[PDB]
């Protein structure tokens, strides 16, 4: 199972837009982000307070040089592929998603995966330790970067040893907020329009993300009339979610929401209370 | 720690 | 091969539009608007209380999914009403026309 996990998502454009600078590099501890670089900026920055407290200045020094590194590298990047796939100029996209997940059994999990214009280019995992090509254009750099193995041995020692070494270090500087458990606060809403009840079922504000949200109908459960919405993300860093069944408006009394949450004493119980 | 450069395609 | 490739279709977001907490009237609260599953990653967002633009509205970093698509939180301080009506309007490329997307009221 799961229990930490270190991930970079890099998001460089041909083009800067409103919004949009031309590269930002952001860091997740646990999903949580916690560093920034960005090519207005200039400069990894903290996102947390606690990895300002922890960090030292070299820390953010060495990974500016780095950000600086990949912002050219994706500058030279975007070029080749637009080239190599005789496109058209304007907007293009380079995605990168790197990172490691510390497991129950101690062991560690690892991948880089690059996208292009919304698909996969290429992509690495501690598990097949080789690079993998999603198309003809991404077979030209398999094959360069699988050259004398130099590639693949840097992404292996970044993804299988520094990566979880630094995890454990954040995690040990983030304890507090990484543990914290607030429970969900649930409510049931009622539209009924149309001749036909709808019946949402909402939870606002719960951290950790993992949430059991099932509407039962009488001594049944009702998940095949049930839609659930994403577990989305509230701007003070908790999270919301909905699970939603349409009902007769005659037979409203017999629906009921129940609700499990790591921050609860005990599984709750709602119903529409108009 | 972001010291994995992306390596240039 | 002389080939010349075409961007591929672009997919239109998909909105969530949710309050950081139940609606209670006369108290402050937060309005989100949460886009997703969308490429290419341009979108213009506006936050409209009658139609008109809600002050103070902060949007969030841009992300990713596994699939590519992007997603990105937009979000504004608001007191809910039962008079009034809160929209998240979104514009994008594939979209011929901005789209509203209302925020069905908790209380
Ligand atoms: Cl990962
Ligand atoms: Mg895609």
């Amino acid at each position: 199972m799961v229990l930490h996990s270190l991930h970079y998502l890099d998001v460089a454009v041909s083009e800067p837009s409103p919004g949009i600078p031309q590269f930002v590099a952001m860091g997740f501890v646990d999903g949580i982000p916690f560093t920034r670089y960005d090519s207005e900026r200039g400069r990894m920055e903290p996102l947390t307070e606690w990895i300002k407290d922890s960090a030292d200045p070299e820390y953010w020094d060495s990974q500016t040089q780095i950000g600086v590194g990949s912002q050219h590298v994706y500058a030279r990047s975007l070029e080749t592929l637009r080239e190599r796939y005789n496109q058209s100029g304007g907007l293009h996209t380079v995605l990168r998603v790197y990172g490691c997940e510390l497991l129950s059994d101690g062991s560690v999990r690892g991948s880089e995966r690059f996208g292009y214009d919304g698909r996969d280019f290429i992509s690495f995992d501690l598990e097949s330790g080789r690079f993998m090509a999603a198309d003809s254009a991404a077979e030209i750099t398999r094959r360069r970067w699988e050259h004398e193995g130099i590639v693949a041995e840097r992404q292996t020692n970044y993804l299988k040893h520094e990566c979880p070494e630094w995890l454990q270090k954040y995690v040990g500087y983030g304890q507090k907020e990484l543990e914290r458990k607030e429970p969900p606060d649930v409510h049931v809403s009622g539209k009924e329009e149309h001749g036909t009840l709808i019946l949402s079922c909402h939870a606002y504000g719960f951290y950790p993300k993992t949430i059991a949200v099932n509407w039962m109908k009488g001594d049944e459960i009702w998940d095949q009339e049930t839609e659930w919405g994403g577990v989305v993300p509230n701007s003070d860093g908790t999270f919301h979610t909905w699970a939603r069944i349409e009902a007769l408006p005659e037979e409203r009394e017999q629906y009921r929401c129940r609700v499990e949450h790591p921050g609860m004493p005990e599984p709750g119980i709602f119903a529409w209370e108009p | 720690y972001m010291t994995l450069q992306a390596v240039t395609f | 091969e002389n080939l010349y490739f075409q961007s591929m279709a672009g997919e239109a977001p998909k909105v969530e539009v949710y309050a950081r907490s139940r609606a209670e009237e006369g108290k402050e609260n937060i309005l989100h608007c949460f886009i997703t599953g969308f490429h290419p990653p341009k979108i213009d967002v506006e936050l409209l209380k009658n139609g008109e633009p809600m002050p103070g509205v902060t949007y969030g970093d841009l992300s990713f999914n596994d699939k590519w698509q992007f997603q990105r939180l937009v979000y504004v301080p608001f007191i809910p009403t039962r008079e009034d009506i809160f929209t998240c309007r979104v514009a994008h490329s594939t979209m011929p026309e901005p789209r509203s997307y209302r925020w069905e009221p908790d209380f």
